DNA sequence: AAGTACCTCCCAACTACTTTTCCTCACACTTGTACTCCA
DNA sequence: TGGAGTACAAGTGTGAGGAAAAGTAGTTGGGAGGTACTT
C-alpha cells in the first residue's frame, strides 16, 4: 500500500520527480522512486495492410466510424470455439452502409462474403462495449448509432467454412425527444443531449426504456462533447462532458459532484479499462489512473499524469498486457489535427502501489491525419505490441505494430488535361523546343572544332574592334544633356556574340576594356566577387566559377561541354550593366532634393551618426 | 527578496539586529465550535549573537573569517542600534526554597504585625517569578501574602488549607498535628489559628463553600470573565499564585508544603530555627539574560491579548459589527491593534526601563541592561561574567549586602570587582562557575529515595524539626530519622558520580542540613532547576570530578591542597 | 516636476519625421553589410539613395495634414529591391525572403539594436511599423513592389530587368538535374508573350488589388517552370530520361540535406504554418540542429533584479561546460552545396506510360512545391499563377 | 503543439473568448429560471466556482457528505430551444461590429464543431514563432533518449525575452541526466525557490492568462512545487551523500505550516540519520543518547503531520521500522 | 575616476546621480568609498 | 474634554480591458467579348 | 448568312479588420499608523 498520497488525488506529472518513501532498508534500493531504471525502450512500426473501403472547425459528436474487437457469437459456447474476431467498417457514398483471422499479418477474410448491410440512415458511431472479464462468456450483440434512429444488432450463427457473419436486427426506433443521441454504451443505454436511460434488450429476433430515470443537461458545457460508461455493474453508471462526472445509482438517490473541472481541462475522452477497478481518464492535459476504493468502490482518486501537449481532439486506447509480474497499461493519443503519440508504461500490482518508467513517442504516415485507431487485445523486457489504423483524407486501412527490437488534390485534376482540341499543341511543343533545342546543337560543334582558333582569331581582336568604337557614342550621349534632374544597355554590338569558344580570354578583354576607362564618365561593374548567387560559395576566379559547372554536369550533359558552355557568356550579357556614368550625375541630384525639399527635409535625408 | 543578513552588516547599518517574530493566534468562538488560526506579523525584535536563531550558530572560525567576524568571536550580545548590548545578570533569592527571615521592615504594615515570616519564591516552569509571603501575628492568626499585578493582598492561612485539598478542620488540625504534642508551643499557638477562623468565618464549611468566597472578593480585581463561576475564580486563583511550582494536578502536594512553611514559622517564633541570612550567597541565585527575557516576552504578549479584547471593547461602543465567525472582522480588528512588538521588545534593551502594565515579581524597573563597551578585551569579556546584586540594596548602608561573605568560596571572585559606589553590589563570578540552563529529570529519583529508607509524604503523617524532610524543588516528599539522612547524603553520592542510571544528573546538587542546637533549619534539600550555581570539585572515594552548589557547600569539608587533606573530615 | 520627464507620447511633427529619420539610419545598416558578406560592390550602394530621395516626394506630394504616410518595414526591402532589378543582378527574391528567415541582413527587429538614438521619442502607433512585426506571407512582399516601381515611373527612368536567364539558371542548381531543362524552358517562355523578350514588372497607381492576371514579373517566370517540368517525360518518345532514372529521381530529390542553404531554408518552414510539410523540423539529426542552434548565435545579435538572471546565464552557460566542439574539432568536414548536387548526380548515375506518367507526377509533387516554400507563397496563390500561363497558350497557338 | 510559455494577447481573439464567456452570462441566467422553477462580463463567471491552488482540477473525495439527490425532471427539445433564444436575439448586438470571424467564430460553437484553428500557431510574430516550434524540439529527444542535444536547446531557449514560468523548472531533468561533468542540478532549485519566494496569498480572482497557479507560485494552503521539490531532489541526494545533520537544519528555517507532506519529508531526514548512527561500532555511551532522541524526533514528526491534513500512511509497518532501529542497540 | 567599493562582493562600481544606492553585481546596500591617489604628507616622528 | 469614531494615513498583485491610432486588403458589381441552339 | 442565350471579357466600387508592444487600470493583496470626530 502506497505511503506517498494525498486523498484527494496522487501526483506524478511529467518527468520532474515523484513524493513517497516506502523506506525498506533491505539490501535493494531502499526507496520507489517512480522514475525507475531501464534498458531504452523505442517503438518501430510494422507496415501492412487490413483492408479497404466546416473548414476552420471539427465536431466533437463524431467519435468512431470503424471497430475490430475480439467478440463473441451465440452459437459457439456447446463448441470449443474460443472467441471471434469478426469485422465491422463502414462504408457508402459519404459513409453509410456497413461491411479478420490473425494468420500472421492482420488482413480481410480469405473468401470475402462481408455484408454491405444498407443504412439509410449514416454512422457515426462503430464500437462495441464487450463485456466483463469474470462473468465467465462474452457479450453477442452491438447497437450503434444512426442519424434519425438507434439501431441494434446480435452476432448468432457464424460459422467455418464459408467464413460468413450474420446479424439478426432489432427496429429502431427513431428521435421521439429530437436531440442528437451522444455515445451508446452498455456494459437501449443511451446519452441524447438532455438526459440518460437504461434498458432491458430483448431476447428473441422475431416480433425497453425503464420507468424511472433523469436527466444531464447543463448550460455552461458549451460544447456538445458527452460520453458514457457504467461504474463496477452495481446499478450505476457514469455520464461524462467536457465538464464533470455524473455517478447515479438509479435505485437509490446520490449524485456525486468530483470532478470539478470546467475550470482548466477541456475532457475529450473516457474510457474503462477491461480490469474494472482501475479505470483511466485522459481529458485535459490530464491522465489519471484512480482506481477503485476496497471499503465503498464509488471512487478512488490515484495515481494521476499531466499531459504536456495543447491538442484538442486526442482520443484514448489503452490495451493491458499481462505479464508474471506486473500489470502494463498504455494511452495512445492520436490527433485528427496532426501525427503525433503520447504514451505512458504502467505497472498494476496487487496491493494498489503502481509506478510508470517513461514516454515516449511515434509517428505516422505524413499524409493524413489519424482519425480511428484500436489496438488488438490478444486473446485476454520486450516492448511489443499492436495497433490498427485510420486518418482523415486516408481511406486505406493499413495495419501496423510497434516492437521494440503522397500528393494533393489541387494538382490532377489540372494538369495533363483531356483536351483533343489542343492535344498535338502542346504535343508539337515538345517538339518545337527540340526543333531549336537541335537548332542550337551543332553551332556549339563547330566552336566545340576551333579552340582559341584562327578563324576566331579573326573574331577576338574583332572583339575588341567593335566593343572599342561603340561606347564613347554612349559617353557622350549625355554630356550635351547631362542637366536631367528629373542608361547601361551594353548591345552595341549585333553579330551573334556567340560564335566564340573561349572562357580565359573574353572576360580578360572585357577585364581589358575595364582598365582602358581610368577616366571618368562610365562605371564598370565585376564579375568575380559580384556573381557568386548561383554557387552558394567563393569565386576566386572565373575559371572555378566555370568549373564548379564543369564539374556538375559531365554525364548528364550531352558530352559534358556544349550546353555547359553558353551559359555563362549568356550571362555575361544578361549581366550587361557596365554603363552608369560617374558619379557627379547622382551627387547633384541629390542636392535638388536637399535643397527643394525644405529646412524641414535636412535632416529628413540624414546618415552618419553612429 | 528574503536574504541572508549577517551581523557584520547591521553593525554598518546602525540597525538593530532584528528577526520577525512568528505569533499564531487561536480565534476560537461559541463554546469553540469554530477555530481560526492567524499567523501574524509582530515586527522584528533583536536577537542574540551566536544564539540558536543567529547565523554563526555552527560557524568555523575560518568560516567567521568568510563573513567578517572575529576569528574568536565571543557572541552572547545584542546590537541595538549599532551600540552593543546586552542583559545584565542579577541575584534573586532561590528559587522553592522557604527561607525564614527575619526583617524589621515588616512593623510599618500596621498594628501587631511580628518581625518575622517565610519567604518563599516559585518560579513557574516557563520561568516565571512569584513570591508567596508569609508573614506572623502577635494575635495568632497567621496571613498569607501574595501579589498579584501591582498589590499586597492578605488572607488567612486556614481559608487557603481548606480550599487545596478537600479537608475538614480536624483534618486540617491534626494534619499540622503529626507529633510533640507535649509541646505547649505548637499546641497553643495553634489554637487561636483555629478558633479566629471558626469565629470569623462560621458560614464557610467545606472548600466547595469556602471557594465561593474566595473567588468573590477576588473576582473583579483579576479581571475574570462573566461564565466562570465564583469557584472557578477561586479555583484559578489557587492555580495562578499559591505555590506554582506544580499548578494544577498538584493540590494535595501543595498543601503539604504550607503544613511545612508553619511548622518552621513556628519554630522561628521560639527561636529553634536560626533565621537565614539572604545574602549569604546559599540562598541567592542567578537571573540570567534570556530567562529574564522569556519573561518580558511573555509579558508583552500578555499585554497584546488584552489589547485585541480593548480593541472588541472599542466595538461593544458601536452596533457596527457583531460578527465572530467572519473572517474579515478579525481583519477589522487587528489592523487596528498596535501589534508592533518589534519596538516594544527592542525598548527593554535600549533604554533599560523594564516597562509592564502587569508588573512582575522584581521590585525596580530599571538598570537591567548596559553597554557592552570595546575599550580592550578584558572589559569586554567581563560584562558577560559580572552579576550585579540588586538595584535596590544601594539605598541600605548597612554594609551587610557589601561585605564579603565566606559562602562565595569559588563561586564569586573575592577580588574582582571596582572600587567607588558599586563596590561590592557588582561582583563578579568565578573561573568555574558554570550556571545550570536547563533542568533536569526528577521522574527517576523520587523511586529512588523509597527505595531507600524514606517514608512517603502522605502515608506518613509526621512533622518537625526532629525529622528531616526530604524535598525535591520545593516538592516535600518524605521524612526519615537525622541519622537516616546523613547515610543517604552519602549514599546518593555514591550513586551520582558513578554510572547508574542517567535519571540522576550530575548538575543535582544535595543540600542535607545536619540538626544543630537552634541553627539552620535541618532537612534534605535536593535541586536541579534552571539558575543555579555550579562549580567542579574533586570527590575523593571513586574518585570522580564533581558537582556541587552553593548550599551544599555550606556544611561541606573541602580541602584544598592534597597536601593538607586530613583524615575523616575531608571528603572532597 | 516635469523638466526630468521627457519622450512623452506628444511629439507632433517631428515624430513623423522620426520615422523618416530612423528609416535611413537603418537602411544604412543594411547595404553596407551587403558589401561585407553578400559581397555586392561599390555601385550596390551609391544607387539606393536618389531611390530614398524620390520616395520622401512620394509623402511630400501628398498634403501634410492626414498625410498617413503609407510604409512598412518592407519598404527597405523595395528599395532594395529598385537596387536588384535595375543593377542587372542576377539575384531573386528567393534570396531574400529566405535570409530574413535566417536573418543574415539587419531585417528582423530593426528597432532593438540598429537605431541605438531614435527609440525613446516614438509615439506607439508606429511602433508596429518600425520594428519585427510580422512576416510577409501569401505575396505580401510582392505587393509592396506595387507601391515601388508604380508611382514614380521605374520603366521609362531606368530598367526592370529580372535576368530572365537566371531563375531558369538558379533553378537547375536548386534541385540537382541534367542541364538540358536549362534549355528546354527557353522555347516555353518564349511563346507566351507578345513582343517575345526582357518581361517587364507590374506597377500601380490607381488600384488596391492584388494582380488576378499575376502580372508580376518574377512571379511569371516561376509559372514557366511549372509546365515543363512535366513536358518532357511523358510527352516523349524519345524516352532520354530513362525507366531506372526514375526511382532516384523524386525521393533523392525528397531526402533531407545539410548545406548552408538547405538549413536556412528549413526556417522559412518555421515561420509559415501555412504550407503543408512545414512542420517537418521532428526529423533532424545532431550537426543538422547544432548548426541550427549555431544559427541562434547570429539570431541572438539582433534578437537590480538583472543579476538573478546573470545567475541563470552563469548555471546555464551557451558553449558546453566541457569540452566543447570549439577548439579541438573539424576544421573543413561540412558537405558542400557542390557536393550534394553532384553526390545526386553520382546517384543519379544511369542516364541510358501509365508506370511513368503516375511516377513522373511524384516529381510534380516535390518540386512544384518546392517552388511553394523557396519564395512563401499559397498554393492557392500558385492556381493564378498557373491559369493564366496555360490556357493563354492554348490560346496564342491556334 | 505542447503547451506554450507565451504572454501574447490579441485584439480578435480576446475578444471571441469575451465573446465567449458573455455567452455564458446570458445562458446561465436562463438556467437560474429553469433548474429552480421546473460592467466586465466575465469575473461572475469566475466567482461561481473556486480556484483548486492544487493541481489543474479543483476536486473532492466521493463517499463523504457532499450528497444531494439527481434530477428526474428530463430536459427536452421544450426546453432546450428556449435556452438560447433569448441571448441570440441580445447578443447579437456586438455581432455587428466586431470582426468578420467573430460572428463565424461564435455561430460555430453553438452547434459542436471546435476549432481547427487554435491562436498561437499562426501569429508568425518571428520572436513568439521561433518559441513555438522550439518547444516541441525540447521534449523531443527527451522522448526519444538523447540528452546531448535537448540539454543543448534549452540555453537558447532561456535567452529569448517572452518564455514564462512553466518551462523554467519542471523539465530540468536535463543536469539530472547529464552526469558525467554536470551542474548537479541541486544549485538550480535553490535559486529557482530564492527571487520566486513570495508568501502570497492565492489572488484567486484575476482572469487566469499565461501561467498556471498549481506549479510555480508560492501561495498558501499548499506551497510551492518549485520549493517541495528541491527537497526531494536534495535529500536522496543526501542518500546518494554516502550531509543529513546540514540538510535537517534547511527544513528548521523556513515556517511552511501550511501544508503537511513537508514534515513529513522532515519526518525522515532523522529517520535515516539514524540509520549510519545507530550502529556506532560496537562489536560505549556516546551515541546511545543520540539514538534515542533521533526517533523520539520522528515520532513526532510523523505525528505532527497526522496532525496536519491530506497524508495517508499504511502505519503498521512504518512503526514497525521505527521500534526495530532502537532494537539495534538492545 | 571617482570609484567606490562594493562591501559584499568586492566588486569597484561609481556611482553617478538620479542611481540607486546599491550594488549591481550583487544586491547589496552598504557601500563604501575608496581612495585615489593624492598627496598627504606626514613627518617621521 | 472624555475615549471613540473608526472616517481614513495608503501602495498596487499582474496585467483588466482598454489602448496609441496608425496600416494590409477583402470580395465581387459591371456588360461586352467572346463562342453558339433556333429562326 | 442575320438574330439569340447563356458562359464570361473587363473596369472601378463598395467597407471593414490584424499588427502587439506601448503604458495605464481592472480588485484584494498590500502598508502602514496616531490624527482627526461630535455624540
Amino acid at each position: 500500500l502506497g505511503v506517498g498520497v494525498q486523498g484527494a488525488s496522487l501526483y506524478c506529472p511529467q518527468e520532474n520527480y515523484t513524493t513517497k518513501k516506502q523506506e525498506k532498508p533491505q539490501w535493494l534500493r531502499p526507496v520507489d522512486d517512480t522514475l525507475a531504471e531501464d534498458a531504452l525502450d523505442l517503438h518501430i512500426v510494422v507496415k501492412s495492410l487490413l483492408c479497404d473501403t466546416d473548414a476552420f472547425f471539427w465536431d466533437p459528436t463524431v467519435a468512431n466510424r470503424l471497430d475490430s474487437q475480439y467478440i463473441q457469437t451465440a452459437s459457439d459456447l456447446r463448441n470449443y470455439r474460443d472467441g471471434t474476431e469478426i469485422i465491422a467498417y463502414a462504408s457508402g457514398k459519404t459513409g453509410s452502409v456497413l461491411n479478420l483471422t490473425r494468420q500472421n499479418t492482420l488482413h480481410l477474410n480469405r473468401h470475402n462474403n462481408v455484408t454491405s448491410i444498407e443504412l439509410h440512415s449514416p454512422i457515426k458511431s462503430i464500437k462495441i462495449p464487450g463485456a466483463s472479464e469474470s462473468i465467465g462468456r462474452r457479450s453477442n450483440l452491438v447497437g450503434i448509432i444512426t442519424e434519425n434512429s438507434f439501431q441494434i444488432f446480435r452476432i448468432e450463427s457464424v460459422h467455418s467454412r464459408s467464413c460468413d457473419v450474420m446479424v439478426s436486427s432489432s427496429e429502431p426506433l427513431y428521435f421521439v425527444e429530437i436531440d442528437d443521441l451522444q455515445v451508446v454504451d452498455f456494459a437501449a443505454i443511451i446519452d441524447i443531449k438532455g438526459n440518460w436511460s437504461i434498458g432491458r434488450i430483448p431476447k428473441n429476433f422475431n416480433n425497453l426504456i425503464d420507468n424511472l430515470h433523469g436527466t444531464i443537461f447543463d448550460p455552461e458545457e458549451l460544447s456538445s462533447w458527452k460520453r458514457i460508461e457504467w461504474f463496477s455493474h452495481f446499478q450505476k453508471i457514469l455520464v461524462f462532458d467536457r465538464s464533470k462526472m455524473i455517478e447515479i445509482d438509479f435505485m437509490n438517490n446520490w449524485q456525486t459532484e468530483v470532478v470539478q473541472a470546467k475550470a482548466w481541462s477541456n475532457i475529450r475522452d473516457y474510457k474503462r479499462i477491461d480490469d474494472k477497478n482501475g479505470i483511466l481518464l485522459t481529458s485535459r492535459e490530464i491522465i489519471i489512473v484512480g482506481a477503485s476504493e476496497s471499503n465503498d468502490p464509488v471512487r478512488r482518486i490515484s495515481w494521476k499524469h499531466d499531459l504536456d501537449p495543447d491538442d484538442t481532439t486526442l482520443r484514448i486506447t489503452v490495451q493491458k498486457v499481462k505479464k508474471p509480474d506486473h500489470i502494463l497499461l498504455v494511452a495512445f493519443v492520436y490527433s485528427m489535427r496532426h501525427k503525433r503519440i503520447y504514451m505512458h508504461v504502467f505497472s498494476h500490482r496487487k496491493a494498489n502501489l503502481f509506478q510508470s518508467l517513461g514516454c515516449s513517442t511515434v509517428l505516422e504516415i505524413p499524409g493524413g491525419t489519424p482519425t480511428g485507431i484500436e489496438t488488438i487485445l490478444t486473446l485476454d523486457f520486450e516492448l511489443v505490441v499492436d495497433f490498427l489504423v485510420k486518418l482523415r483524407n486516408s481511406s486505406e486501412v493499413y495495419y501496423y505494430a510497434l516492437s521494440n527490437t503522397v500528393d494533393h488534390p489541387e494538382w490532377a485534376s489540372l494538369f495533363n488535361n483531356a483536351d483533343e482540341r489542343e492535344k498535338e499543341s502542346i504535343g508539337a511543343l515538345v517538339s518545337q523546343i527540340k526543333l531549336k533545342e537541335r537548332e542550337r546543337i551543332s553551332r556549339v560543334q563547330n566552336l566545340i572544332e576551333h579552340e582559341n582558333s584562327h578563324d576566331e582569331d579573326k573574331y577576338l581582336q574583332d572583339l575588341g574592334y567593335r566593343l572599342s568604337i561603340a561606347t564613347n557614342e554612349l559617353l557622350e550621349s549625355w554630356q550635351k544633356t547631362k542637366d536631367e534632374s528629373i542608361h547601361s544597355k551594353l548591345k552595341n554590338l549585333l553579330e551573334n556574340s556567340d560564335s566564340f569558344a573561349s572562357i580565359p580570354e573574353f572576360s580578360s578583354l572585357l577585364d581589358q576594356f575595364f582598365q582602358y576607362y581610368q577616366d571618368q564618365d562610365v562605371t564598370f561593374i565585376g564579375f568575380e566577387k559580384l556573381l557568386h548567387l548561383f554557387l552558394h560559395e567563393d569565386v576566386p576566379g572565373l575559371d572555378i566559377f566555370y568549373n564548379k559547372l564543369l564539374q556538375c554536369w559531365v554525364l548528364v550533359s550531352p558530352q559534358a561541354e556544349l550546353l555547359t558552355k553558353e551559359i555563362v557568356k549568356d550571362i555575361i550579357w544578361s549581366l550587361a550593366r557596365l554603363e552608369k556614368p560617374s558619379l557627379f550625375e547622382p551627387i547633384q541630384n541629390e542636392i535638388s532634393r536637399s535643397l527643394s525639399g525644405p529646412y524641414q527635409d535636412i535632416i529628413s535625408s540624414w546618415d552618419m551618426d553612429d | 527578496v528574503e536574504r541572508k543578513v549577517y551581523p557584520s552588516e547591521s553593525r554598518q547599518r546602525l540597525t538593530s539586529y532584528r528577526g520577525k517574530l512568528l505569533l499564531k493566534l487561536k480565534w476560537s468562538v461559541n463554546n469553540g465550535e469554530e477555530n481560526l488560526f492567524e499567523v501574524r506579523d509582530c515586527g522584528g525584535l533583536p536577537v542574540m549573537l551566536q544564539s540558536n536563531r543567529c547565523h554563526l550558530n555552527k560557524m568555523s572560525p575560518y568560516e567567521l573569517v568568510q563573513h567578517k567576524e572575529e576569528s574568536d568571536e565571543i557572541g552572547g550580545y545584542f546590537i541595538v542600534n549599532g551600540i552593543e548590548k546586552l542583559i545584565r545578570m542579577l541575584i534573586v533569592q532561590r528559587r522553592n526554597h522557604p527561607m525564614a527571615i527575619i526583617r524589621p521592615s515588616f512593623a510599618n504594615r500596621g498594628a501587631s504585625y511580628s518581625h518575622y515570616g517565610i519567604q518563599i519564591r516559585s518560579v513557574r516552569p516557563d520561568q516565571t517569578s512569584q513570591t508567596n509571603v508569609l508573614h506572623y501575628l502577635n494575635d495568632g492568626q497567621v496571613t498569607f501574602r501574595f501579589s498579584w499585578r501591582k498589590n499586597e493582598y492578605l488572607v488567612p492561612v486556614v481559608m487557603i488549607l481548606k480550599a487545596l485539598c478537600h479537608t475538614s478542620d480536624r483534618e486540617i488540625f491534626d494534619g499540622i498535628i503529626g507529633n510533640d504534642v507535649k509541646d505547649s508551643f505548637l499546641t497553643d499557638r495553634l489554637e487561636l489559628l483555629l478558633r479566629g477562623f471558626k469565629k470569623r468565618y462560621p458560614h464557610l464549611q467545606n472548600r466547595t463553600q469556602v471557594l465561593q468566597y474566595l473567588g468573590d472578593k477576588f473576582r473583579v480585581v483579576f479581571q475574570a470573565s462573566p461564565d466562570q463561576s465564583d469557584l472557578e475564580v477561586g479555583q484559578e486563583v489557587l492555580d495562578r499564585i499559591v505555590l506554582v511550582h506544580l499548578g494544577k494536578d498538584g493540590s494535595q502536594d501543595k498543601f503539604r508544603m504550607l503544613l511545612f512553611m508553619i511548622r518552621k514559622l513556628y519554630s522561628l517564633v521560639a527561636g529553634e530555627c536560626s533565621p537565614d541570612n539572604p545574602d549569604a550567597t546559599q540562598h541567592q541565585e542567578v537571573l540570567l539574560g534570556g530567562f529574564l527575557y522569556g519573561m518580558i516576552l511573555k509579558e508583552k504578549i500578555d499585554e497584546y491579548l488584552q489589547n485585541i479584547i480593548a480593541q472588541v471593547r472599542m466595538d461593544i461602543n458601536r452596533g457596527m459589527a457583531i460578527n465572530f465567525k467572519d473572517k474579515r472582522y478579525m481583519s477589522r480588528v487587528l489592523m487596528r491593534v498596535n501589534e508592533n512588538i518589534g519596538s516594544k521588545m527592542q525598548y527593554f534593551l535600549s533604554t533599560g526601563n523594564l516597562v509592564s502594565q502587569s508588573g512582575l515579581d522584581l521590585q525596580q524597573v530599571s538598570g537591567y541592561t548596559v553597554v557592552a563597551e570595546k575599550i580592550n578585551f578584558y572589559r569586554f569579556i567581563s560584562h558577560f561574567r559580572m552579576v550585579h546584586r540588586g538595584s535596590f540594596f544601594a539605598q541600605l548602608k548597612t554594609t551587610t549586602v557589601r561585605k564579603l561573605l565566606p559562602e562565595s568560596w569559588g563561586f564569586l571572585c573575592p577580588v574582582h570587582t571596582p572600587d567607588g559606589s558599586p563596590c561590592g553590589l557588582l561582583n563578579h563570578f568565578a573561573h568555574k562557575c558554570r550556571i545550570s540552563t536547563q533542568q533536569s529529570d526528577v521522574s527517576r529519583i523520587p523511586s529512588i529515595l523509597y527505595s531507600l529508607g524514606v517514608a512517603p509524604a502522605s502515608h506518613t503523617f509526621a512533622a518537625g524539626p526532629s525529622l528531616c524532610c526530604v524535598q525535591i524543588d520545593g516538592k516535600i516528599i518524605g521524612w526519615v530519622s537525622h541519622e537516616q539522612g546523613k547515610i543517604i547524603a552519602d549514599t546518593l553520592r555514591y550513586w551520582k558520580v558513578e554510572g547508574k542510571t542517567p535519571g540522576l544528573p550530575i548538575d543535582l546538587e544535595i543540600g542535607y542540613v545536619p540538626p544543630s542546637t537552634r541553627g539552620q533549619y535541618p532537612g534534605l534539600y535536593l535541586f536541579g532547576g534552571h539558575s543555579r550555581m555550579l562549580r567542579p570539585v574533586r570527590y575523593l572515594p571513586l574518585d570522580k570530578e564533581d558537582i556541587v552548589g552553593p548550599f551544599e557547600q555550606v556544611y561541606m569539608n573541602i580541602a584544598v591542597t592534597p597536601q593538607e587533606i586530613q583524615n575523616n573530615v575531608h571528603t572532597h | 516636476r516635469q523638466s526630468h520627464k521627457k519622450f512623452k507620447k506628444l511629439i507632433g511633427h517631428e515624430a513623423k519625421l522620426l520615422f523618416l529619420k530612423s528609416f535611413q539610419f537603418i537602411l544604412k545598416r543594411q547595404i553596407r553589410w551587403l558589401i561585407t558578406e553578400m559581397r555586392f560592390p561599390k555601385e550596390f550602394e551609391h544607387v539606393a539613395k536618389i531611390i530614398w530621395l524620390k520616395i520622401l516626394k512620394t509623402i511630400n506630394d501628398q498634403p501634410q495634414e492626414e498625410l498617413k504616410l503609407q510604409l512598412h518595414m518592407t519598404s527597405t526591402i523595395s528599395i532594395l529591391y529598385l537596387a536588384s532589378t535595375h543593377l542587372s543582378l542576377p539575384v531573386y527574391t528567393c534570396d531574400y525572403i529566405k535570409w530574413i528567415c535566417t536573418a543574415k541582413m539587419p531585417y528582423f527587429q530593426a528597432s532593438e539594436i540598429l537605431p541605438k538614438s531614435w527609440r525613446i521619442q516614438l509615439p506607439n502607433y508606429y511602433v508596429s511599423i518600425l520594428e519585427g512585426s510580422i512576416s510577409p506571407f501569401n505575396g505580401q512582399l510582392y505587393n509592396k513592389i506595387a507601391l515601388t516601381c508604380g508611382m514614380i515611373h521605374f520603366k521609362e527612368f531606368f530598367n526592370s530587368e529580372i535576368s530572365c536567364q537566371g531563375l531558369l539558371l538558379k533553378l537547375v542548381m536548386q534541385c540537382a538535374l541534367p542541364p538540358e531543362f536549362y534549355f528546354y524552358t527557353k522555347q516555353v517562355i518564349e511563346f507566351e508573350e507578345t513582343d517575345i523578350r526582357n518581361l517587364t514588372l507590374w506597377e500601380r497607381t490607381d488600384e488596391r488589388h492584388t494582380g488576378r492576371v499575376s502580372n508580376h514579373a518574377e512571379l511569371r517566370v516561376l509559372s514557366y517552370f511549372m509546365l515543363t517540368i512535366n513536358w518532357m517525360l511523358s510527352f516523349d518518345r524519345d524516352r532520354q530520361y530513362p525507366l531506372k532514372w526514375i526511382l532516384s529521381l523524386t525521393e533523392s530529390l525528397t531526402q533531407r540535406t545539410t548545406t548552408s542553404e538547405s538549413i536556412g531554408r528549413n526556417i522559412v518552414k518555421v515561420v509559415y504554418p501555412d504550407k503543408p510539410t512545414s512542420s517537418d523540423y521532428f526529423q533532424w539529426s545532431e550537426e543538422e540542429t547544432l548548426e541550427f542552434l549555431k544559427w541562434m548565435e547570429k539570431q541572438f545579435l539582433p534578437t537590480d533584479q538583472k543579476i538573478a538572471r546573470r545567475k541563470l546565464y552563469k548555471i546555464f552557460p551557451l558553449d558546453r561546460e566541457a569540452n566543447h566542439d570549439g577548439e579541438f574539432n573539424d576544421s573543413t568536414h561540412q558537405l558542400t552545396f557542390i557536393e550534394d548536387l553532384q553526390e545526386r548526380y553520382a546517384k543519379q548515375t544511369p542516364f541510358f506510360p501509365p508506370a511513368r506518367k503516375e511516377a513522373i507526377g511524384r516529381l510534380l509533387t516535390h518540386i512544384a512545391s518546392q517552388l511553394l516554400v523557396d519564395f512563401a507563397i499559397s498554393k492557392e496563390q500558385l492556381k493564378d499563377c498557373i491559369s493564366r500561363i496555360k490556357n493563354a497558350c492554348l490560346h496564342r497557338m491556334n | 503543439m505542447f503547451e506554450v510559455p507565451i504572454t501574447l494577447t490579441n485584439r480578435k481573439f480576446a475578444q471571441r473568448r469575451k465573446l465567449k464567456y458573455q455567452y455564458i452570462n446570458y445562458i446561465s441566467r436562463r438556467f437560474d429560471r429553469i433548474s429552480k422553477k421546473s460592467s466586465d462580463e466575465e469575473r461572475k463567471f469566475w466567482k461561481k466556482y473556486e480556484k483548486p491552488e492544487k493541481s489543474f482540477e479543483i476536486w473532492r473525495t466521493v463517499s463523504s457528505q457532499n450528497k444531494q439527490p439527481i434530477n428526474k425532471q428530463k430536459m427536452t427539445y421544450h426546453n432546450f430551444k428556449k435556452i438560447e433564444k433569448i441571448p441570440l436575439r441580445k447578443m447579437e448586438i456586438p455581432l455587428l461590429h466586431c470582426t468578420k470571424e467573430n460572428k463565424l467564430y461564435f455561430q460555430s460553437i453553438s452547434r459542436g464543431l471546435e476549432p481547427l484553428k487554435t491562436s498561437t500557431s499562426e501569429v508568425r510574430n518571428y520572436r513568439t514563432r521561433h518559441i513555438v516550434t522550439l518547444t516541441d524540439l525540447l521534449h523531443l529527444n527527451v522522448s526519444r533518449h538523447n540528452w546531448s542535444l535537448a540539454y543543448k536547446i534549452f540555453a537558447t531557449l532561456i535567452r529569448i525575452p517572452g518564455v514564462q514560468i512553466k518551462s523554467l523548472w519542471g523539465i530540468g531533468v536535463e543536469i539530472l541526466d547529464n552526469l558525467s561533468n554536470s551542474s548537479s542540478g541541486l544549485d538550480f532549485l535553490q535559486w529557482m525557490c530564492q527571487i520566486y519566494s513570495s508568501k502570497s496569498r492565492f489572488v484567486q480572482n484575476i482572469n487566469y492568462r499565461s501561467i498556471v497557479p498549481p506549479f510555480q507560485t508560492g501561495s498558501r494552503t499548499h506551497t510551492a512545487k518549485f520549493a517541495i521539490t528541491y527537497l526531494w531532489s536534495s535529500l536522496i541526494n543526501c542518500q546518494k551523500s554516502m550531509l543529513i545533520d546540514k540538510i535537517s537544519e534547511w527544513v528548521l528555517t523556513p515556517p511552511f505550516m501550511e501544508d503537511a507532506e513537508v514534515w513529513f519529508i522532515y519526518a525522515s531526514c532523522h529517520l535515516l540519520k539514524a540509520d549510519t548512527l545507530s550502529r556506532q561500532f560496537v562489536n560505549r555511551d556516546i551515541k546511545i543518547n543520540q539514538v534515542i532522541k533521533h526517533i523520539h524526533y520522528v515520532r513526532t514528526f510523523l505525528k505532527i503531520c497526522l496532525d496536519k491534513g491530506g497524508f495517508a500512511v499504511p502505519s503498521r509497518l512504518i512503526e514497525n521500522q521505527l521500534k526495530s532501529f532502537e532494537s539495534r542497540l538492545y | 575616476t571617482l570609484k567606490y567599493i562594493c562591501a559584499e562582493c568586492s566588486s569597484k562600481l561609481s556611482l553617478s546621480r538620479t542611481d540607486a544606492v546599491r550594488c549591481k553585481d550583487c544586491g547589496h546596500r552598504i557601500l563604501l568609498k575608496a581612495r585615489t591617489k593624492r598627496l598627504v604628507q606626514f613627518e617621521a616622528r
